[PDB]
């Protein structure tokens, strides 16, 4: 009389199942979807970065993005080997911005000694005098760290709202 | 004698509460062994 | 717990010590 | 809108001391901030600021400390404290007590991302308890009921069988499906041995229920901040659950005498005094600030309702971690070394146990119109049933009235029947009101005092 | 106990308050015995003294500055402007009001007095109606209320007056009542009319407009009783006073009682 | 500056710098999203801060903005109804200005509403020129049918009026009052602001006289309080106390009504929050809210700890506040337990000595301070009046052991306590006091009032007080005796304790004669049931001297109807029924129960 | 109450709590049959019902009869024995045979270093049966003009209360498996005629 | 009379020299006025509390439930302030006022108070409950000064005798009403019943008396002779024959 009862149960058991491994596949989908996403993130991001005149701009803003979080009396910039020349027009533009917004005197001076990797898409780093403190402006760092937290935003944009969801406090 | 000499420890609370409900448990049985025979000897004072 | 405090406060002054002969070297 | 701002990375480690690196030289440290250390071999390691002056600030790590040196060794500093992930499609999966996935699944897609402390619900937007959460159990449902929004621990000991009632508690908890999808389950296990955590994990799979549950797992030889951090996951899960989808949560948060281990653990780091008894002095506002995340609220049509479970040592019920969880709840349900060694299983005892929102949950409209009367009749049975096997001892059986043989018929029928159920076998509250009836009626109806007389001409005889 | 500061700014303040009270029940000196015992205080508000140099004076002892006596002072002076305040229309005779006087200066305690008690009575029925909406149970406290302050401007406070006592009870029960209790509102004024010692209860209390309401919301009252049209009709020929007396009410209920016998 | 900046952050310590001229135990707000907390040391130019919110995300070089003052009240029209938390958050605005379910960290709306307008008149006889002194009424707001709120001038403030405002509608922010002393001028509007741990002053401090009547027939004849008294209630589950907070509540002769909640649990304090509002009483022949003379402070188990022990001093001031205008106040603190509570955890981060238990040294001081507030008093300021505050606080001894340091130091204090008892609501015997174990300490200095007002009534408290502990010695005797051998006196003590615990003592509030019991009502059933014992008494002392006996057998074949009229009794209503009627009707009974006696005689 | 056990019986899923009487008492092992625990007994359940199918109710009434014990000796103590039922006499005198015959293992001797798994259920097995038998011809001549007692059990069967309480006495070393096996359902068939007989 | 006020809303720290500007005062008045000066201090459980407040804010040693380390020194020089001096003819005789916390005699307060006072009035819970006063319990009381201030041109030369007799009497009967509580009466013996008795009476006619009631030593000790007089003169075991046969006849 128990068994019997509870074949129901054994079936719910086996939909239930059935439905969440379902579920997870979906999940797996979805998940590659985004995997997409971000790697056509770098294709156009990369493509930015063969128009100089965008890329010097880019340049001008990387610098002095990561001079304001050292505020240190020296620091040093490394960039890749071929960037060299732009990475030395965004500094030269830096140092009076700097100066003007901090009122602190500075020397900043570019890395020829040691380079970024050439596999690098672009940007910068920027290290203090001894470099035991550094700050990354590589365009990996910005696209990941950018992607990351508007990614609410993603999944509402590509795969709709939640119809469950009433409030949102 | 006011107290039991045992000496202080969370192993003397755990044995002095346990001779607690011994104790109270004794006199709830033994309250009931009196009215049982209390019972017996009203009826038998009326035989 | 007044053994526990104490120990704290000789811990502050050895600080503090270290502090100001940080404050000399 | 976003944080945009570039990470500043530190080879300036002061110095390392039990679980913390100090650092030296850091650009306006915020407290609570999260960090990522990369040791000198490339592994890395996650912490926390626990605490910051002037340009210093020191990480609790919340792997060892070994390893690590002042000069290889380097810090991310993230800029920001802990946010989880949180969405509707965390029901199915199974996370670590970090929020990270243990099931093979993808990681989650945020709906939001929320700060884990929280913040109080408002005294004004609190409504009062109502209908029952039906657990599946007779001597939980029948006669300690739980109402939606309530909080109300399990007290238990080591050895007994809490977790085997917790799991049977996750498998068959719902609504009461009178004359839903809008229920869940939260399950929150903090310091769990990897025997205990892989049935869980095994047994929610096996008896096909995760569709509706989240579950939170933090084993033994975890990190013990993320045991700190898990109720604290798994409720800002059940607050996005209940107050923003709108479903009736069940949060089941295992063994707070664990949770309370790491919160002395973590006050010790802080090199505080020990309080009373040895825990924190501060240990009710931490509960408080776990328990109190519950209830019902008004224009949302969701709930949390929360079981705790506890471990107390001694058996004893004024320890500071029963103590205090009885001054924030609302009820107790006992579990007992005496029924679990007379081999009776789910070994609750309802003499000692009380929920103190029951007649809120039972009744017309909600459970059944006699639900009140029967719970208080068989409490009443059963406490004298228990004072007549006493006696017997005392006065030999040919000294019982015909009576005392009625209390000690029904004494030896209920324990078997309506306390003694199946791992897997689960009763409607309707099952249990029915099995509660056939134990009753054992006595003439003059003899149930505590059920008025329209109760007992509408439930009394039997019917085809 | 007050701080020196606290003492003496209380000291300054309640001078200051005697003369606000004298202002007010006596713009012209006519109650001279009363202004006779308070003229030692009232001399420091017969000067500009910048509250300053009464603090000095009250701190060097010029001023009187025992609290207690000053309090004593004020409590008599204030109980008596509370009366003269709550009659309003009416007026007391100066011997009257001096005769008052006398008798609140003569008591032990005026807060455990039965003259603060009638007070008190007067001023919570007094309240009510400075808001009331008309309707049947505020026009009926209306007449009583004026009535009631009318004859405590002829016997005072001091001494019982069964017209007074017993209109205290009515006026206070009437308020009290249930505002739904319609019934009981108009049977409760009609005893009261009807155990007046006149046959017109607000002859010159009471403006003739109030009185025609009064003989008028009876009428009204009435009238839906009446089943007979000749009924209706006399009932009808008595809204020609504009006085409401026993005559009207024993008129009323003289039709009523023909409509009883009649049905 | 105002500002000083976060030096360092440890769990809830904050230490800034730059704050030099900060006082102790100043309030601060921290951060750019302004977390209050408190100064709690001083050291060179560096303060530290013992913040109320969680720190998490708190920065160094962060700006500390210091208030002036300690932690204080608003005090001004907007009172009434209010809900408000320990530290006088309003959660019914931060409710229906954010939308949300839970309260912001670091909200700053002010306790009193600055948008809403308020029908302001005068003094009248006040004028340019005019002498005032702290305490002097300068004009009244109407803020609702029941409650007008007297706009009175600060303690510690005096001068001569260099402005008043004419009779019109104002915000609690516009100028109403100026005045001048020593040539510096002092602008005012409607609220002042008062610290939670300073005593409010007063012309005088007097012995209360008056009772504290609730409408029970047991609390007002047995053990009264007085208006101006402290009493202690059990706080405990079974034992059915909302009685208590419902008469005072509905019934009492209280002008206003203070409830503190202070650490109670979430769903309790929402049953209040949901139950108060749904209160009403009867004034003029009309029925009004509960709300138009009530404010509530609560306060949940995860509110700020600083919040769970402060609620009492924020009770207590807005208490003292409504006292000074001359009203009558009652104030109910939930449960003084769950302070204690707050207080312990208070020291224990504080790392304080634990001294009793665990509890500060200072805890036996904390509640004597506080129930040294109760009282009637004579007002500060000029309008002669008086006023008074009278406490309930609500203690929970864990198991009901009273050697708990909080109920062992509250019992002490208090001169009242009425002990509910969980026993009592089993039997369902409403309402459940426990008249064994209750007392009062009042019952001196009310002598006057009953002498004055009932005259007949001390005596027949004594009488039936006596009769009630002489069946409490007779039990023990009857479980031997068997009840049928007992003296005929004894059995008339045992069958008139029952007629006063079952139709006395006892009183359904849920019906329509019985929800209030005036204490004409009360003296005269006792009067007559304390009448009959004493007639019974004589019959059988009388005759089983010597005579062939009366017994109480005798008497009940005899009398059965008239020991139905005294059970009866109950029955009357004060509202369908006059003072005059019920008086009558129960003086018909002492007639009948003569008559009665004399024909059995 | 220490910390060392207050943290390990956190983790361990087997505990085995000694007791200071049954060590004062000179009875071993001495451990305490009411606060020791496994958390093994339902991964085991499979091996058992595999290779042995009749033990898992051996070991249920076991600890039963072990637990009413408890309960009745409390009792015992304040009222004297004289108000017991036989059904409790049968209870308690089972108790004592496992505890004394059963439980008590020596160590030191050759039959008893190590008692096979075998040799363990056949013990527990026969031990179980004189319970059910016992418990059932006390009970089955209740109500009736001849009524059996602990006592007529005694006086008739004292020969296999003998074999009973001596099956510790087999070493597996000198016999077999088939040998024990074959002695105790001997045991098993003397009980069954001996009850029969009764 | 002189009053010096802190209450329980004033400053905790007064509280400290409080008494101290009253045994000043005290001392003047005694010492170079040559008055006869009784001083009531009332509650020193405040004082110690407040000094325990005091001490535990220093972070100074704790004694027995957290008191300050030397409370016994501090609380000795309060009581010490009393007594007589050669060549002056004042004095200063000391009353102190405790409450007992949880009405524990173990508790520091009354504990280091005893071993500094000369004695102690004791007054009983059980004796206030059972509507009897003064609520006067005898036998935790003392007086170390009695044994030198009573007899012969003293007082009367019964004095210590009757004393003496009274307290074994009063012990007796206590320790016969507790056995009766575990035999009944049934169980006791003739003897038993006389201290039974004599507990009920001295209760009743020595202890209870009344707020303006002011009886001399004679009427006390004749009062003490009346209950005495219950038992025969050979029970009387702690009075000397002379003492017996000169004041138990009457």
């Amino acid at each position: 009389e128990k068994k019997e009862k509870q074949i129901e149960q054994q079936k719910k058991i086996q939909m239930s199942n059935l439905m969440n491994q379902a579920r997870l596949k979906v999940l797996r989908a979805r998940d590659d979807l985004i995997t997409d996403l971000l790697n056509e993130a770098k294709q156009r991001l990369s493509k930015v970065v063969k128009d100089t005149t965008r890329y010097q701009v880019l340049l001008d803003g990387l610098v002095l993005q990561g001079l304001y979080q050292l505020l240190e009396p020296r620091m040093i910039v490394r960039c890749r080997k071929q960037d060299f020349p732009l990475v030395k027009a965004a500094v030269q533009k830096a140092i009076p911005m700097y100066k003007i917004a901090t009122k602190k005197d500075v020397d900043v001076q570019i890395d020829l000694e040691a380079y970024l990797p050439e596999d690098i898409a672009g940007g910068v780093e920027i290290y203090n005098g001894d470099r035991k403190i550094k700050v990354s402006n590589t365009l990996e760092s910005r696209l990941d760290l950018i992607a990351q937290q508007m990614m609410p935003e993603v999944r509402g944009a590509l795969f709709g709202a939640n119809a469950n969801r009433k409030f949102l406090d | 004698k006011d107290r039991i000499e045992i000496f202080p420890s969370r192993m003397a609370q755990t044995i002095m509460k346990a001779r607690l409900k011994g104790a109270q448990t004794g006199r709830n049985l033994l309250k009931k062994k009196s009215d049982a025979l209390t019972l017996r000897f009203r009826q038998i004072l009326k035989k | 717990f007044y053994r526990l405090k104490k120990i704290q406060e000789k811990k502050k002054i050895i600080k503090e010590k270290s502090e100001k002969d940080l404050e000399r070297r | 809108n976003y944080l945009s701002q570039p990470r500043l990375t530190y080879k300036t480690v002061s110095g390392v001391n039990g679980p913390l690196v100090i650092l030296d030289h850091v650009k306006f440290p915020r407290y609570a901030e999260i960090v990522h250390l990369t040791l000198p071999d490339g592994t890395k390691r996650s912490g926390q600021v626990l605490e910051v002056s002037g340009s210093k600030a020191v990480v609790q790590v919340f792997e060892g400390t070994s390893g690590i040196d002042a000069k290889k060794t380097s810090c991310e500093f993230t800029g920001d404290i802990l946010r989880t992930p949180v969405s509707e499609d965390m029901l199915g999966r199974v996370f670590n007590g970090s929020g990270k996935p243990i099931d093979r699944g993808p990681v989650v897609l945020a709906e939001d991302f929320l700060d884990i402390m929280g913040q109080p619900i408002n005294p004004q937007c609190r409504i009062y308890p109502e209908e029952m959460i039906q657990t599946g159990i007779s001597a939980i449902d029948g006669m300690n009921s739980i109402a939606r929004g309530q909080k109300i621990p399990i007290f238990s000991a080591a050895g007994l069988p809490h977790n085997e009632i917790a799991a049977q508690i996750c498998r068959q908890a719902g609504l009461v499906k009178k004359s839903e999808e809008n229920f869940a389950i939260v399950f929150a296990a903090m310091g769990v041995n990897m025997e205990t955590a892989r049935f869980f994990k095994s047994d929610f799979e096996e008896n096909g229920s995760m569709d509706n549950v989240c579950l939170f797992l933090n084993l033994a030889n975890d990190p013990t901040i993320e045991r700190i951090i898990t109720p604290r996951l798994a409720l800002t899960t059940a607050e996005f659950l209940a107050y923003q989808c709108e479903k009736h949560v069940l949060v089941i948060l295992t063994d707070m005498s664990s949770y309370a281990e790491a919160l002395r653990e973590v006050s010790a780091a802080r090199e505080e005094v020990p309080g009373r008894r040895g825990f924190p002095g501060y240990m009710y506002t931490d509960l408080a600030t776990i328990y109190e995340r519950a209830g019902r609220v008004e224009g949302r049509n969701g709930s949390i309702t929360q079981i705790p479970i506890l471990t107390m040592p001694n058996d004893d019920i004024t320890h500071p971690i029963p103590d205090l969880t009885g001054y924030i709840t609302e009820g107790q349900i006992y579990v007992d070394r005496q029924l679990h060694n007379r081999q009776i299983y789910p070994p609750i005892n309802v003499l000692p146990s009380l929920s103190r929102l029951m007649k809120s949950a039972i009744g017309e409209g909600m459970t059944r119109k006699d639900h009140a009367d029967v719970s208080n009749q068989l409490y009443a049975c059963y406490a004298i049933g228990k004072d007549v096997q006493a006696m017997k001892a005392v006065v030999g059986e040919e000294a019982l009235t015909s009576d005392d043989l009625l209390y000690l018929e029904f004494l030896q029928k209920f324990e078997k029947n309506f306390i003694t159920q199946g791992p897997y076998e689960n009763r409607t509250v309707y099952e249990t009101l029915d099995i509660g009836w056939q134990l009753l009626r054992i006595f003439p109806k003059e003899m149930l005092k505590r059920i008025p007389q329209s109760t007992l001409s509408e439930f009394y005889p039997r019917d085809s | 106990g007050l701080t020196s500061e606290q003492y003496h700014s209380q000291v300054v303040g309640k001078i200051g308050y005697i003369a606000r009270c004298m202002q007010t029940i006596d713009p012209e000196n006519n109650l001279k015995k009363i202004r006779e015992d308070y003229q030692d205080v009232l001399i420091w508000a017969e000067k500009n003294y910048r509250f300053e140099e009464i603090l000095e004076a009250s701190k060097s002892g010029k001023c009187p500055n025992d609290l207690d006596a000053l309090s004593r002072r004020s409590l008599i002076l204030q109980e008596l402007l509370r009366l003269v305040s709550s009659i309003s229309p009416f007026k007391m005779k100066l011997d009257l009001i001096e005769s008052q006087y006398e008798k609140m200066k003569q008591h032990v305690n005026l807060w455990k007095s039965d003259y603060h008690v009638k007070l008190n009575q007067l001023n919570q029925l007094t309240d009510y109606l400075k808001n009331a909406a008309p309707t049947p149970k505020n026009n009926f406290l209306r007449a009583m209320t004026s009535v009631l302050q009318m004859q405590i401007a002829q016997y005072g406070i001091t001494e019982d007056n069964e017209g007074i006592n017993q209109l205290f009870k009515l006026g206070l029960h009437l308020l009290a009542m249930a505002n739904e209790k319609i019934d009981e509102q108009y049977h409760l004024f009609k005893g009261y009319v009807k155990d007046q010692p006149e046959e017109s209860p607000f002859e010159g209390i009471l403006p003739a407009e109030d009185q025609k309401i009064l003989v008028k919301t009876m009428i009204d009252y009435a009238m839906p009783k009446l089943s007979s049209k000749v009924l209706q009709d006399k009932l009808s020929a008595l809204s020609s006073s504009d006085v409401l007396t026993k005559t009207l009410l024993d008129s009323i209920d003289r039709i009523v009682k023909e409509n009883e016998k009649l049905n | 500056s105002t500002f000083g900046y976060v030096h360092g952050v440890s769990g809830p310590v904050v230490t800034a710098c730059d704050m030099a001229g900060a006082a102790m135990y100043e309030l601060v707000r921290v951060g750019h999203s302004e977390l209050v907390g408190e100064i709690i040391r001083l050291e060179g130019d560096m303060a530290t801060i013992q913040v109320y919110e969680e720190t998490s995300g708190v920065s160094v070089g962060d700006p500390v903005l210091r208030t002036g003052k300690p932690l204080s009240v608003e005090l001004g029209p907007g009172i009434m109804g209010a809900i408000f938390d320990g530290i006088q958050r309003p959660l019914s605005d931060i409710s229906s200005q954010t939308q949300s379910i839970y309260i912001p960290r670091g909200v700053n709306v002010s306790a009193l509403s600055r948008d809403i307008k308020w029908e302001f008149i005068p003094s009248k006889n006040l004028r340019v020129g005019s002498h005032i002194t702290g305490g002097d009424i300068y004009g009244i707001v109407n803020e609702n049918s029941l409650i007008k709120h007297k706009i009175m001038l600060p303690p510690r403030s005096r001068g001569s009026v260099t402005y008043i405002a004419p009779p019109g509608n104002y915000d609690a922010s516009d100028v109403v009052l100026e005045l001048e002393f020593e040539g510096v001028k002092e602008k005012l509007s409607m609220v002042q602001v008062w610290p939670v741990r300073q005593v409010r002053p007063v012309t005088e401090k007097l012995p209360a006289n008056h009772p504290l009547l609730t409408g029970q027939r047991v609390l007002d004849a047995l053990f009264p309080c007085v208006q101006g008294g402290t009493t202690a209630i059990p706080g405990a589950f079974g034992c059915g106390k909302t009685v208590i907070s419902q008469s005072l509540s509905k019934y009492s002769n209280s002008d206003v009504i203070i409830y503190v909640g202070c650490g109670e649990r979430g769903n309790e304090m929402s049953e209040v929050l949901r139950d108060f509002p749904e209160l009403t009483m009867e004034v003029d022949g009309k029925v009004e809210s509960i709300m138009k003379r009530t404010a509530l402070v609560a306060n949940t188990s995860n509110m700020p700890v600083a919040a769970r022990e402060a609620s009492i001093y924020t009770g207590i001031t807005l208490s003292e506040y409504f006292r000074d205008m001359g009203y009558h106040v009652s104030m109910m603190a939930d449960s003084t337990s769950r302070w204690a509570e707050a207080l312990r955890e208070i020291s224990g981060r504080l790392a304080e000595m634990p001294a009793d238990s665990g509890y500060p040294a200072y805890l036996g001081a904390r509640l004597a301070s506080f129930y040294e507030r109760a009282g009637r008093v004579k007002c500060l300021g000029n309008p002669e009046r008086e006023g008074s505050v009278s406490i309930v606080g609500a203690v929970s001894p864990p198991g009901g052991d009273f050697s708990d340091p909080v109920t062992s130091a509250t019992l002490g204090i208090v001169q009242v306590f009425w002990g509910l008892d969980k026993k009592l609501a089993q039997r369902k015997h409403f309402p459940s006091v426990n008249w064994l174990i209750s007392y009062s300490k009042y019952m001196r200095a009310l002598d006057e009032y009953y002498d004055k007002h009932f005259t007949e009534f001390v005596p027949l408290r004594t009488k039936a007080k006596e009769i009630l502990q002489e069946e409490e010695d007779l039990a023990e005797i009857v479980q031997l005796v068997g009840k049928a051998s007992l003296a005929e006196t004894d059995k008339i003590t045992l069958e008139v304790a029952k007629l006063i615990k079952d139709d006395f003592l006892q009183q359904n509030g849920y019906t329509p004669y019985d929800r209030f019991c005036p204490f004409y009502k009360t003296v005269g059933m006792l009067s007559n049931m304390i009448s009959f014992y004493d007639m019974a008494r004589r019959a059988v002392e009388t005759t089983a001297q010597s005579d062939n006996k009366i017994t109480w057998s005798i008497i009940r074949e005899h009398m059965g109807e008239i020991l139905y009229k005294l059970s009866s009794m109950k029955f009357k209503d004060p509202v369908k029924d006059g003072e005059a009627k019920i008086k009558a009707d129960y003086a018909q009974l002492l007639e009948d129960m003569q008559n009665a006696f004399r024909s059995l005689e």
